[PDB]
RNA sequence: AGCGCCGUGGCGCAGUGGAAGCGCGCAGGGCUCAUAACCCUGAUGUCCUCGGAUCGAAACCGAGCGGCGCUACCA
């Protein structure tokens, strides 16, 4: 399982291994974009990203924590 | 017009069923190979080796046909760490016409004792040759108590090689060289892979493996190829388990015990207690004959550490209300084979690991529990069970005092520190509760890379005596 | 003595030769008709005697990974929709590798059996039990 | 094998007791020069198959299904 994906954007889907508020200080500066922690009523991890920039949020987690990008799916919409 | 069940059901009654033990029959004049005794009970344990992400309960299954579990979710898939359990029943075609290598048939548990023959054309049936009992046993490289819990209690060796991996892969030889420690050497090597392969590979396999078993203490080892996923050439491994290896010397002369590998706890969930049914220590005998309704203790027991740090022993005595084997609950027990005693042990000792290498002595009897033990250990020159990239495979160094060591005596599986060192000789002090009664046949593992490995062998020689506690 | 080895070996790559002369691909090219608005798949029970699966469970897994839940229909199924036909053909190759072939073996005739409560994923050619059913 | 949850409108969440729910989506329309933002309107269901008490059940109860999660392989 472990299933991460980006909709447009917020990412949904993030293993914990490093922390959210870090993920946010590490996106926010290299996207420059508008990015929300925003927990939900009990469903994944939640993190905004203004602006369709999927490809860049692929890029990112190249940088920092992805080790599979396999399951990693870029959505249609 | 009939149901499979049905014609089941009628090969059944026609192979004359299964006859029920007697409940006190002469024992001084009984055999593994009676009648009585081989239709319901197995005599001889075999044990399967090899290397992980192989395959040793789908050999065991396609032998035999009697699942091993693999259970807890995240075990159902990587390793398992109790042992594997199969019944598997010899039956040999008394036809003279058909082809010896396909006489034999393997048969499962509740099997008649007479099935008939399912190649075409032979109206002959099988006669049981011989009840075998299957221990599957881990080959990880971090679970190896279990291992040579279960290589103590085995008997007869299957040792597993695929081809297409590399030839020199070092858990069969650290499997082998414990089989070697523990007087066993009745080894049957058995291909994996054959089919996949190429008819050269299999030959350069065969000579690499040829080559591997020309020092050990085996010497006219047989190589059988065989298939886990096709189920063919079974008939000739039971062959060759009833040609190379006979019956070990036991008989009724000596006295009874029990060595419990598994402690199994009889609760079925969502059923009222009202109707409930005592634990079980499912333990091999390897001395003595065992009835209905006997009275047994087990001899480590209640560990408990007291206030000032000392550590007390309470055997667990307790009468036995059923002794299961193989299939149907019996009235006597034959030495050589893993029983589950159904005791009115509390169900809770029997829950997960409790009775995991545990020494039980019937009443009349009146074994050792020490505390400090004196060892004679004989080691081995390079470390088994690494892969070393092109140096030197390690070079075991000696021992050191006061170091916690993994030192099974045979299931019992116990970290124990060293007070002496010498060239042949060594004192144990242990922790947890082992006890001694003839010999034990013991394995010494080291804590050099992570994960115990093992260094080589050790007989008690000694020790100081813990007066049980009444 | 390895004499008694190479005739076994022998023996057993002649039965080898004997069961496979080939050496599975079994697996039809999807079939799927685009109605204008109406898109229908008449392959689902061919695949389903191609694939040795219930077609009952073919089916609920073909609705449960799409948000649709079409009709059944003889031996086909049916959604009104715009749909193409490469995605049933990337579901199918996905499904063999998870259930239709064992991950261990290459056999298609292994199938679902209920051993608890679950589906228990079981094979034909050995009879490996593995926990196979989301 | 049991026990603690679920049965979608594409989705998340709700009351389940007089009869389709809110929001996220989607489409369309309004705003504006225009876009975004904002504002209005829709169409997506056996809220899982079968019965009971009941003028009436999506629920109140079950005689079971399909998937979850705790025990733990439950000779
Ligand atoms: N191709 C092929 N696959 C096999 C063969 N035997 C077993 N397998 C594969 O191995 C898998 C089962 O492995 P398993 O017996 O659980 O491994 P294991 O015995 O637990 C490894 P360990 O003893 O170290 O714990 C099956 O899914 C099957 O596909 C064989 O002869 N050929
Ligand atoms: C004690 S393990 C051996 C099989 C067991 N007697 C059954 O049940
Ligand atoms: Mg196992
Ligand atoms: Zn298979």
């Amino acid at each position: 399982s472990n299933y991460i994906h980006i909709r447009i954007t917020t990412v949904q889907g993030v293993p914990e291994e490093y922390d959210l508020k870090r993920i946010l200080k590490v996106l926010k500066k290299d996207f420059a974009c508008n990015g929300n922690i925003v927990k939900d009523p009990e469903m994944g991890e939640i993190i905004q990203l203004q602006g369709d920039q999927r490809a860049k949020v692929c890029e990112f987690m190249i940088s920092q924590l992805g080790l599979q990008k396999k399951n990693i799916k870029i959505h249609g919409f | 017009g009939e149901t499979e069940e049905e014609k089941r059901k009628r090969e059944f009654e026609e192979g004359g069923g299964l006859p029920e033990q007697p409940l006190n029959p002469d024992f001084s004049k009984l055999n593994p190979l009676s009648a009585e005794i081989i239709n319901r009970q197995a005599t001889i344990n075999i044990g399967t080796i090899g290397h992980v992400a192989h395959g040793k309960s789908t050999v065991v299954r396609a032998i035999s046909g009697v699942q091993t579990v693999r259970f807890k979710d995240e075990l159902e898939r990587n390793i398992t760490i109790k042992l594997g359990y199969a019944n598997a029943k010899i039956y040999k075609c008394q036809e003279p016409t058909c082809p010896e290598p396909d006489c034999y048939r393997s048969f499962k548990s509740d099997k008649e004792i007479s099935p008939k023959c399912q190649r075409p054309g032979c109206p002959g049936r099988y006669k049981l040759v011989r009840h075998v009992s299957f221990v599957d046993c881990p080959g990880h490289d971090i679970l190896m108590s279990t291992m040579l819990s279960g290589a103590a209690v085995m008997d007869a060796a299957l040792l597993l090689i695929a081809g297409n991996e590399s030839c020199p892969q070092p858990q069969t030889s650290e499997h082998l060289a414990a089989i070697e420690i523990m007087k066993l050497k009745h080894v049957i090597i058995l291909q994996n892979k054959v089919d996949l392969m190429r008819e050269e590979s299999a030959l350069e396999h065969q000579k690499s493996i040829l080559k591997f078993i020309r020092g050990t203490i085996a010497d006219g080892a047989p190589i059988v190829p065989i298939s886990a996923q096709l189920k063919y050439n079974i008939d000739a491994v039971n062959e060759f388990i009833v040609k190379t290896i006979p019956v070990p010397p036991r008989d009724f002369m000596i006295s009874p015990r029990l060595i419990v590998i598994r402690s199994f706890d009889v609760n079925k969930p969502g059923a009222e207690i009202e109707d409930l049914k005592g634990g079980v220590a499912g333990g091999s005998i390897l001395n003595g004959v065992f009835k209905l309704g006997d009275e047994i203790e087990i001899r480590p027991g209640i560990v408990t550490k007291d206030d000032k740090g000392k550590i007390q022993c309470k055997p667990i005595f307790s009468n036995i209300v059923s002794l299961f084997a193989e299939q149907n609950d019996l009235k006597f027990a034959v030495p050589g084979g893993l029983i589950g005693v159904g005791t009115k042990v509390d169900p809770t000792l029997c829950r997960a690991d409790r009775l995991v290498g545990q020494v039980v002595g019937a009443k009349g009897h009146l074994p050792n529990i020490y505390t400090d033990i004196e060892i004679n250990y004989f080691l081995l020159r390079r470390l088994l069970g690494v892969k070393t990239d092109g140096q030197k495979q390690a070079k075991v160094r000696k021992l050191e005092p006061n170091e916690v060591l993994m030192v099974n005596i045979g299931s019992t599986a116990t970290g124990a520190r060293v007070v002496a060192v010498k060239a042949d000789m060594a004192r144990l002090q242990l922790t947890s509760p082992a006890c001694t009664e003839i010999n034990e046949k013991i394995a010494l593992s080291r804590r050099i890379e992570k994960h115990w490995r093992l260094i080589g062998w050790a007989t008690i020689k000694k020790g100081t005596t813990l007066e049980p506690i009444a | 003595v390895g004499l008694p080895y190479s005739e076994l070996l022998s023996r057993f790559f002649n039965i080898l030769r004997t069961n496979n002369p080939e050496l599975k691909f079994r697996i039809p090219p999807p079939v799927c008709l685009r109605d204008g608005k109406k898109t229908i798949f008449s392959n689902i029970q061919d695949i389903a005697e191609k694939l040795h699966r219930s077609p009952e469970h073919l089916i609920q897994y073909l609705f449960a990974e799409l948000g649709t839940s079409g009709s059944v229909d003889g031996k086909r199924l049916v959604i009104k929709g715009k749909f193409q036909s490469k995605q049933m053909e990337n579901v199918l190759r996905r499904y063999i590798l998870e259930y239709v072939t064992c991950k261990t073996c290459k056999s298609i005739n292994t199938e679902l059996k209920r051993e608890n409560r679950l589906f228990f994923m079981v094979c034909k050619s050995c009879g490996s039990t593995r926990s196979v059913s989301s």
